[PDB]
């Protein structure tokens, strides 16, 4: 019983856009594998001739998942194209509203977003609450009780019996799976704390709201700094501090206790979907003039060589065109950069995605958790190293372990237990900041009529950079390069397979029909298209 | 998918940022988990969906063939340039989807500025011909509810529905088929930095004293005045808005509001 030949997994479906996967399987595994992104619309198109300052509100407009992200990027792009420095409490206030867009972003990526792809929801009708409810207790300092969980398998048990199975229908672990692995009490533990992040996640998308004004798509920065002296008061400090500290709770508590049990019963999955080479860009400044100032700092690893990490040079990326719906073949550096699109459909003229291929020195390149955990690592950082050495501890794996769709899925929680705690740091830092005396929060600045500028934003997904040409004032050029445009663009003129498509190959796939180990893969990456190709 | 009980609810996806889900997530008393699981049955949505491939394509078939019929929640502008290629789901063109499946509809509600009025993707010079749903669609009869924003208030996708299911009919709706209930005030009538616009009191700069004593954004740019929506009133996430954050209203429940409230910063 083992399939050779063709699968398409056309939506792929718990990402952010329009994503077809197309494999090939010999044997029972995967063989070859093309990222196909099916949606573009031109943002860099329709950016041309408008006025810079504008170029955040467009762009912020890339994506909803991650919000904020691109117009932090924008701003510091702009930012940095009229050198202007914003006040410290600017980069204070922009940093925190990052490290909550984090929180958010990784706590719905692993519940609502990649659980499905492990957790059989109707197997936990099967489970007994007071067992579940032991196993809950034992694996956080969280006590959950047998009524507790009884509650979460009477609602479900209403739902599944209308026949009305909604988001459920159809899903692959109906009538039992051979790649799902979960006995019935731990799919009940995780569906119930499916469920709780559905009300946690409010309160930490509240967060970014209490300074950023709205979630989705905030509204509190301006080219020299922000614009919500409301975030100097102590009544809105407060809001945010406990809104961030019930969500550090829920990542301490809920989340990473149950993504390390999960890891546990697959740990299968350390065997499949490594990459090679590796690129971050540092987040969380302290000089928006300087990426080494940062809480995680950039850099570039190749073939998985830790021991020789190397600078992050912005001059060495080019996206690639040749395998992709745009003119030509000609790799750009993003100063440099076209978007033309050229549409042949589905590998005509060998193309076969809207997004572009970055390469980085010639290279294709993972970002992302994995990619942003690995390198502070390999760095020295001690927060880094202290969850990160504690989780292999927890299961029993070795570092090797870590190059893997297991290892991806487990550096998203080590970089948001990390991050939750820095939260911490920067509220403390901002709090003392103010308490002496300086209560400025924007900067002046003045347009140049020509100028080149680049922002670097380390967004949950990894390496975010907007690059700008300014000519007579206006924008001459402004190109997104992304960090799913680095993971899931397409193979590149040196006909060298992307993150996602290199990861795929070695894939076993046990039922052709309900291919979830694909799914568990592409997943663990958390691509966004709309992000990839804008 | 569904059958009796709850109404069943198809929500797509065409050029979007997946903003407009996001807001919906944040849905407060009711809660999203609320909506799913008593007050509606969400049928189809790729972004929460467990099925991928042909097994959601085959959900979304069912729930669209259903003796029960569903409501249609759209998200995103539809590409009609170069015959719709510019987007497709499981290689068929939304513009051919939303053709199909629309129609079919017991209502169809447009949520978000991309679905209502073409969105971001149809700023100049639009190069993949993306327009709203009831501009795309005016030939087959189709009339979406059109709830605006980028994305809208959530608060208004769920009075907008839970008015359909009570009444069976939609809402009074303004002449841009927004409902009258959310969309019948300027921003700036409810706003509380009027009082200064009155007085000619305008912040001249983000870094002036003005700004950080709250005076009034009219000259850094605020769209309040051209804009309805219910912000001031209703807030978001239950805590702020945009100019309570010291920023102007780039007027984001307009039509068209990309080429014509900008330049952002300037009236
Ligand atoms: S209306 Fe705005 S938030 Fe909603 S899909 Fe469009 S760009 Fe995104
Ligand atoms: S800040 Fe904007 S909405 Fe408020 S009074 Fe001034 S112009 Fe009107
Ligand atoms: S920008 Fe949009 S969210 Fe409200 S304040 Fe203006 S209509
Ligand atoms: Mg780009």
């Amino acid at each position: 019983s083992s399939y050779s030949g063709p699968i398409v997994v056309d939506p792929v479906t718990r990402i952010e856009g329009h994503l077809r996967i197309e494999v090939e399987v010999e044997n029972g595994k995967v063989k070859n594998a093309y990222s196909s992104s099916t949606l573009f619309r031109g943002l860099e198109i329709i950016l041309k001739g408008r006025d810079p300052r504008d170029a955040q509100h467009f762009t912020q407009r890339t994506c909803g998942v991650c919000t904020y992200t691109h117009a932090l990027a924008s701003t510091r792009c702009v930012d940095n194209a009229v050198g202007v420095h914003i006040p410290k409490n600017a980069t204070y206030i922009r940093n925190l509203v990052l490290g909550a867009q984090y929180l958010h972003d990784h706590i719905v990526h692993f519940y609502h977003l990649h659980a499905l792809d492990f957790v059989d929801v109707t197997a936990a009708l099967k489970a007994d609450p007071a067992k579940a409810a032991k196993v809950a207790s034992s694996i956080s300092p969280r006590k959950t009780t047998a009524a507790d969980l009884k509650a979460v398998q009477d609602k479900l048990k209403t739902f599944v019996e209308t026949g009305q199975l909604g988001p459920f229908t159809n899903a692959y672990f109906l009538g039992g799976h051979p790649a799902y692995y979960l006995d019935p009490e731990t799919n009940l533990i995780a569906t119930a704390h499916y469920l709780e992040a559905l009300r946690l996640q409010v309160k930490a998308a509240r967060a970014m709201a209490v300074f950023g004004a709205k979630n989705p798509h905030t509204q509190f920065t301006v080219v020299g700094g922000v614009t919500c002296y409301d975030a100097l008061t102590p009544q809105r400090i407060a809001e945010f501090e406990a809104l961030w500290k019930e969500t550090k709770a829920f990542v301490d508590e809920v989340y990473i206790p149950d993504l390390l049990v999960v890891a546990a019963a697959y740990k299968d999955w350390t065997q499949y979907g490594g990459t090679d080479n590796f690129i971050t860009f540092g987040e969380f400044p302290k000089d928006e003039y300087d990426l080494n100032s940062r809480f995680f700092k950039p850099g570039v690893v190749f073939k998985r060589d830790f021991k020789n990490i190397k600078p992050f040079d912005k001059m060495q990326i080019e996206e690639h065109v040749r395998h992709s719906w745009y003119e030509g073949a000609e790799a750009r550096h993003p100063w440099k950069g076209q978007t033309q699109p050229k549409y042949t459909d589905l590998h005509g003229d060998d193309r076969y995605s809207w997004m572009k291929a970055p390469r980085y020195m010639g290279e294709p390149m993972e970002t992302g958790p994995l990619a942003q955990v690995l390198i502070a690592y390999s760095q020295g950082h001690p927060k880094v190293k202290a969850v990160t050495d504690a989780v292999l501890a927890k299961l029993g794996v070795g570092p090797e372990a870590l190059f893997s769709t297991l290892g991806r899925t487990a550096a998203r929680g080590i970089e948001t237990a990390v991050i939750a705690e820095y939260v911490g740091v920067m509220l403390q830092e901002y709090k003392d900041n103010i308490a002496k005396g300086d209560n400025v929060i924007c900067a002046p600045w003045e347009m140049p009529k020509q100028a080149e500028g680049v922002g670097f934003v380390n967004a949950p997904r990894g390496g975010l950079s907007h690059w700008i040409r300014i000519e007579d004032g206006k924008i001459g050029n402004f190109q997104l390069v992304v960090p799913s445009t680095w993971t899931l663009g397409p193979r590149c003129d040196k006909n060298k397979l992307s993150p996602v498509e290199a990861s795929l190959i070695g894939t076993p796939v046990a039922d052709a029909k309900r291919p979830v180990e694909i799914l568990r893969t592409v997943h663990s990456f958390d691509p966004c298209i709309a992000c990839g190709v804008h | 998918l569904m059958g009796p009980r709850r109404p069943s609810v198809v929500y797509l996806h065409n050029a979007e940022c997946t903003g407009c889900s996001e807001s919906v997530l944040r849905a407060f008393e009711p809660y999203i988990d609320t909506l799913i699981l008593d007050t509606l049955s969400l049928d189809y949505h790729e972004t929460i969906m467990a099925a991928a491939g042909d097994a959601a394509e085959a959900a979304l078939e069912q729930a669209v063939n259903s003796p029960h019929g569903f409501i249609a929640v759209v998200e995103g502008g539809i590409p009609t340039a170069a015959n719709g290629i510019y987007g497709k789901v499981a290689n068929h063109t939304m513009l051919d989807i939303c053709s199909r499946i629309l129609p079919k509809a017991q209502a169809v509600i447009a949520y978000g500025t991309c679905a209502t009025f073409g969105g971001v993707q149809a700023a100049k010079p639009n190069p993949t011909g993306a327009k709203g749903v009831n501009d795309a669609l005016k030939h087959l009869g189709v009339k979406a509810i059109n709830i605006a924003g980028c994305p809208p208030n959530p608060y208004n996708l769920v009075g907008t529905i839970v008015y359909y299911l009570k009444n069976k009919a939609a809402p009074e709706l303004d002449s841009l088929n927004r409902p009258t209930m959310f969309f019948g005030q300027t921003v700036h009538e409810q706003c509380p930095r009027l009082p200064h616009f009155d007085a000619g009191e305008f912040a001249p700069s983000f870094e002036s004293e003005e700004a950080r004593k709250g005076w009034c954004l009219y000259e850094l740019g605020c769209k309040g005045p051209v804009t309805m929506n219910n912000c001031p009133k209703i807030k978001f996430n239950q805590t702020n808005w945009p100019v309570d954050a010291g920023h102007p209203c780039i007027g984001c429940s307009e039509p068209d509001f990309w080429d014509a409230m900008t330049p952002f910063y300037q009236n």
